[PDB]
RNA sequence: AUCGAGAGGA
């Protein structure tokens, strides 16, 4: 739904990354190129940045019950 | 009947991870040394969320939950302050907890993203690792116009034995004979394995050849830090915590002795 | 075994001196040299034997040896050796007739039909039969001399051992013997899953009495010549069909 | 519902011992140690020096069940040492060891930053 | 061998002897075993009401 | 519920006194998958196992002695086999005769009967395992396997 | 002074059926001086010895040079004077089976003796005279030593 | 039937046993008195196995033959198969 | 979805039936576990007369 | 709470 915080195999940091991730995939940056530049060595964060789907987008369309 | 004499040498030493080699020492001292570093390190994380309001698309649960794994800058503090267990005050104190507070309304048409920097915090010193004075900020929720979150936390003491976010470790690299000298590992062929890192060999051999008179020796390491702490100050808090606890079982072995 | 192994395997010997006097110690070999009731009570022993050997070709008509018996009286024997130090190179201080007369007192110890009326002595005899013969043919004078080497403390030993786990192999007064069939038959059902049918249809077939059998058959044996040639039997199957 | 709290590993009981000394009654100059909150990360590097003493005739360690939380390390020494003397020799050599190890770590790492 | 003829040789093991065995697709018990050359001895059935 | 109930139930249904089936005269229980492929791999002829490695393996003994067995080999470095430490494991002085799944057929005809090439004919003697790999065939359900004749 | 045998084997054969295992290899030895018959199991890994090696096979019953039984369990912290120390690989095992062409009549003219060593197996074969000392169930060493 | 003369099993049964054992636990734990020196046993089952042991329980089987007959044996009459 | 916490039950001495003072059924009303004909079998097997009384009658419907 | 149905687990 949201980014993890952190890879849950080794505790790394990757819930700050997401965002960069996704401006070097708009600026024609391969994944892997991406991985690479964010610092993302071992293939657990790697995975944890590549297999992500981010629903709380399409969850933020719905209007907030209280206004 | 003594003890060994270790000796260590530091390769890379960076903001972000330590790279150094611990020769003449044994493999349970090292290998302890490495759950050390992952389990015994005390590090200041938040362990107390009171939401007071939140319209969020995650629950309160979510939230807290990912609030904690955000890591605190407690090279220092985390000395001074003492587990909330052995603090004679009240439920929180200055001497055994940090205050923060998050306080966001979104009211622009733009989604907000509420990232660690809306943590504030009584402490000066102890402050999320990517408000530091690069990396991004960590993402706790994103809000559209209305929703609002409104809480408090609490950043307590505690090692990694308790949960995974004291554990102030994204990794800790652990090798001994890179060429397999011991033969520990039995390889079924050899030539398909890739050299290691320390591995000194040409490219026409393998491994080592067999040592029969060979103990595990020059243990590798590669220290990766969260934030939480420096490297050097991860190592050497996981010596004291590790001398520490051999100490209290030393003192408990002693006053059994004397009962007896 | 043949006759001819039978009678070298299970026929003590008292006429080769030299394999007498490696068998056994110089005292036992010199009173089975010279006593006469010895050797007739040998004799007597090895007609016992024969006697079984017929018996037991007639109750298992082909060659299969295996039988389910309490006392395994090879591992027993096994034992004994490991416990008593036994020598397989050296005579031993064992008397063939102090077996044979421990074989007929083990006998006589084993019961499972007590009384002394013939009907109930030959109800023990019955229930018994297998066991005793395995257990002569097991504890013959000869094997336990020229094969096994035992000794003297070893035979009591032996004999007790075998009484004790008889005794303790005997059935329990109390025992469900019929929810203990019906599991025992049942749990296999559930492993299991010309043309002869077979499994669990066949079982159901069995148990519920079936006047029209889905393959009915028959085995038909040959007597005479029709056995052994071809136009003949076929002539028979030409009669059958 | 029935899921232990986290600091139960370490947290001593309120009159749970720490340690306790049982003697082997199988073969002379042995003892038994019972250490509670206690895992691998201090039972390896006990019984391993232990294993160093040349007067120590036996040295090891085991987790009765990883769901407990105590350790069980069986000592025995030579006729003329103990089994309490060879654990506090053993303690006292790895607090030793673990202090070199710290100091010499404080001077590589104070050498590198200033080159 | 458990469905052939097992006899004692005059030496006295157990030889095994190959002999040709008729196999019915139906069951008439009584009238085959009233049969010329049909050994009435080792002859038998697999329906247990016949 | 009851003291009669828990006594009887002691007394006929523990797991210990169900290990043999009446109904085919052999063991319901053995040994599984893991403990199996390790200890078909532990006795093999080849495992030498260290002074502390033998130790820790023998914090696991319950009936253990306390007495350490002398190593079957002494130099250049004392070294105890998986078999030496699996003999000790075996309980009082049972004797087995047993085969493993890759013994060949023609090895009890020619030479090397009693002395296997390939470390096959389970061989337990006074509760020692002389000689053997043990597999299905000798810790399993099988009829007459090491926990048959054990039990 | 508890030794059953000694002689000096030459090594004829290493594994004569195929390398059944990676550390312990077969060998086929054969002596002179009482032309005896040797089929070992060595750890290679630890004691390597390859096709032509001469060594010494010493079998004894005890390894202090005095004559004195051993209890068979393991004493590291043992200063007492033992062979052990003029040799490169010694074995502890047991004796499990001794074979001999002896007839129901006529005595054995040639022994052979089983051993293993913690499943390292050893049979030794040749002349009834020189095997006697063996018996089942007794313990006994190998003492190896290569010489040039 | 004379007691001179009894056609049953000296063997105790597995049955016989825990019911006996059972009875005897039960008994005990109803504050009956003890036919062993109880060293530090406070259990009523390892008190009536040791009671067992010591051939001391003072409990008579009644053998229900199927004729309709009984035969009357005490358990320190009966061989303890285990 | 198979969570453990929405498995276990155990019951001891709770509601019954109102046709039969039997145990209830499903761990939503605490009811307890079935013995039934295998398992009676099962015990019938066993010997034992007092557990398949106890099991039955007494902890069942006294 | 009762009945019935459906979906499932071993
Ligand atoms: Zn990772
Ligand atoms: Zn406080």
């Amino acid at each position: 739904m949201i980014i993890p915080v952190r890879c849950f195999t080794c505790g790394k940091i990757v819930g700050n990354k997401w965002e960069a991730y996704l401006g070097l995939l708009q600026a024609e940056y391969t994944e892997g190129d991406a991985l690479d530049a964010l610092g993302l060595k071992r293939y657990c964060c790697r995975r944890m940045l590549l297999a992500h789907v981010d629903l709380i987008e399409k969850l933020l369309n719905y209007a907030p019950l209280e206004k | 009947p003594y003890a060994n004499q270790p000796t260590v040498r530091i390769t890379e030493l960076t903001d972000e991870n330590v790279k150094f080699i611990i020769e003449n020492t044994d493999l349970a001292v090292a290998n302890s040394i490495r759950r050390v570093f992952i389990a015994e390190v005390p590090i200041i994380a938040i362990d107390w969320v009171q939401i007071d309001a939140n319209s969020s698309v995650l629950h309160d649960e979510f939230i807290a939950h990912r609030l904690g794994l955000i890591p605190l800058t407690s090279d220092d503090i985390v000395d001074k302050l003492q587990y909330s267990r052995d603090c004679t005050c009240e439920e929180f104190c200055p001497e055994c907890s940090v205050e923060f507070t998050l306080d966001v309304r979104c009211n622009e048409d733009q989604t907000r993203h509420v990232t660690s920097r809306d943590l504030i915090s009584n402490s000066p010193r102890v402050i999320p690792v990517t408000s530091r004075n690069e990396q991004d900020d960590i993402l706790i929720v994103k809000l559209r116009k209305g929703q609002e979150l409104r809480l408090r936390a609490y950043a307590k003491k505690g090692f990694g034995k308790e949960h995974a976010k004291w554990n102030p470790t994204a990794g800790v690299a652990f090798e001994y004979d890179p060429d397999n000298a011991l033969r520990h590992t039995v390889y079924p062929k050899p030539e398909e394995w890739p050299k290691s890192e320390y591995s000194e060999l040409d490219e026409d051999e393998s491994q080592a050849p067999y040592d029969p008179n060979g103990k595990p020796e020059r243990f590798y390491y590669n220290v990766e830090s969260c934030g939480s702490l420096r490297p050097e100050t991860i190592v050497l808090s996981a010596l004291s915590g590790l001398k520490k606890k051999l100490s209290d079982l030393q003192t408990q072995l002693s006053h059994e002795i004397q009962s007896d | 075994p043949s006759n001819k192994a039978f009678e070298k395997k299970f026929r003590f010997d008292y006429t080769n001196e030299r394999a007498l006097r490696r068998t056994l110690q110089e005292d036992l070999v010199k009173d089975v040299l010279s006593n006469a009731h010895i050797q007739n009570e040998l004799e007597r022993e090895f007609e016992r034997m024969r006697e079984d050997r017929e018996v037991l070709r007639v109750i298992f008509p082909t060659g299969d040896s295996k039988v389910v018996l309490p006392c395994n009286l090879l591992r027993m024997i096994w034992n004994a050796q490991k416990i008593f130090h036994i020598n397989p190179r050296l005579p031993s201080d064992l008397h063939p007739i102090k077996v044979v007369e421990g074989v007929k007192e083990l006998s006589k110890k084993l019961v499972i039909v007590n009384g002394d009326d013939p009907l109930s002595r030959q109800a023990q005899e019955n229930a018994t039969l297998l066991f005793n013969i395995h257990l002569r043919s097991t504890l013959c004078s000869r094997r336990m001399a020229e094969e096994f080497r035992l000794s003297g403390e070893a035979f009591d030993w032996l004999l007790g051992e075998i009484e004790s786990k008889f005794n303790q192999a005997i059935a329990h007064p109390g025992e469900m013997v019929g929810a203990l069939a019906a599991q025992s038959l049942g749990e296999p059902a559930t492993q299991m899953t010309k043309n002869v049918t077979l499994g669990v249809p066949r079982l159901k077939e069995l148990i519920n009495i079936s006047k029209k059998p889905k393959t009915p058959s028959l085995t038909v044996f040959l007597l005479g010549q029709s056995a052994r040639d071809a136009e003949r039997a076929k002539d028979i199957l030409c009669r059958l069909e | 519902m029935n899921a232990p709290p986290a600091f139960e590993s370490f947290l001593l009981f309120e009159g749970e011992k720490k340690i306790t000394i049982n003697k082997d009654t199988k073969v002379p100059n042995a003892c038994l140690f019972t250490i509670n909150k206690e895992d691998h990360t201090l039972g390896n590097i006990i019984k391993s020096q232990l294993l160093k003493d040349p007067q120590v005739l036996f040295a090891g360690y085991k987790v009765p069940h990883p769901l407990e939380h105590k350790i069980i390390i069986r000592v025995q020494t030579t006729p003329d040492y103990s089994p309490q003397e060879a654990f506090t020799n053993a303690i006292t050599d790895l607090i030793s060891e673990l202090s070199l190890l710290e100091e010499r770590f404080r001077v590589a790492i104070k050498d590198k930053q200033e080159g | 061998d458990n469905k052939k003829k097992i006899i004692i040789t005059e030496d006295g093991e157990f030889k095994a002897l190959q002999e040709w065995i008729l196999e019915t697709d139906g069951v008439s018990l009584m009238r085959v075993l009233s049969e010329k050359d049909v050994d009435p001895v080792r002859t038998t059935s697999n329906d247990i009401v016949e | 519920q009851s003291l009669e109930t828990r006594a009887e139930i002691q007394e006929l249904a523990m797991v210990p006194r169900m290990i043999v089936t009446p109904q085919s005269n052999r063991p319901v229980m053995g040994i599984v998958q893991d403990t199996l492929t390790a200890v078909r791999k532990f006795t093999k002829r080849d495992v030498f196992l260290e002074r502390g490695e033998v130790m820790n393996l023998l914090m696991f003994l319950s009936t253990w002695d306390g007495k350490v067995p002398q190593p079957a080999i002494l130099k250049p470095r004392p070294l105890w086999t998986g078999k030496q430490i699996f003999s000790l494991i075996i309980p009082g002085h049972i004797n087995c005769i047993r085969t493993h799944s890759t013994h060949p057929d023609d090895e009890d005809s020619g030479p090397y009967k009693h002395i296997s090439p390939g470390d096959t004919k389970v061989v337990v003697e006074n509760g020692e395992l002389i000689m053997g790999i043990l597999c299905k065939k000798s810790l399993g359900t099988s009829a007459g396997s090491l926990v048959h004749i054990s039990y | 002074a508890g030794i059953l045998f000694e002689d000096i084997f030459d090594v004829k054969d290493i594994d004569p059926e195929g390398k059944k295992f990676d550390r312990v290899s077969r060998l086929h030895c054969e002596s002179e001086s009482f032309k005896m018959d040797l089929i070992l199991d060595v750890n290679i890994q630890i004691y390597p010895v390859d096709l032509g090696d001469k060594f010494r096979l010493v079998i004894a019953s005890t390894l202090y040079e005095d004559g004195t039984l051993d209890d068979g369990e393991y004493n590291p912290t043992d200063d007492r004077p033992s062979r052990a120390d003029q040799f490169e690989y010694v074995m502890y095992g047991k004796v499990y089976r001794i074979e001999g062409d002896e007839t129901s009549t006529e005595a054995a003219t040639r022994l052979s003796a089983y051993v293993s060593y913690g499943g390292l197996l050893m049979r030794l074969q040749g002349d009834a005279n020189n095997l006697h000392g063996f018996e089942v169930d007794s313990r006994v060493y190998l003492l190896m030593k290569k010489l040039a | 039937q004379a007691n001179q003369k009894r056609i049953t099993t000296p063997y105790m049964t597995k049955y016989e046993r825990a019911r006996v054992l059972g009875t005897r636990a039960l008994q005990i734990a109803m504050c009956a008195p003890v036919m062993v020196e109880l060293e530090g046993e406070t259990d009523p089952l390892l008190i009536a196995m040791k009671e067992l042991k010591a051939r001391k329980i003072p409990i008579i089987i009644r053998r229900y033959l199927p004729d309709g007959s009984y035969e009357d044996w005490g358990v320190d009459e009966l061989i303890i198969s285990d | 979805k198979h969570m453990v916490d929405d498995k276990i039950h155990s019951r001891a001495r709770g509601p019954i039936q109102i046709l039969n003072r039997q145990p209830m059924e499903g761990r939503s009303r605490d009811g307890g576990l079935r013995f039934g004909e295998m398992e009676r079998d099962c015990q019938i097997a066993h010997g034992a007369a007092q557990f398949l009384r106890e099991r039955l009658f007494e902890a069942s419907d006294p």
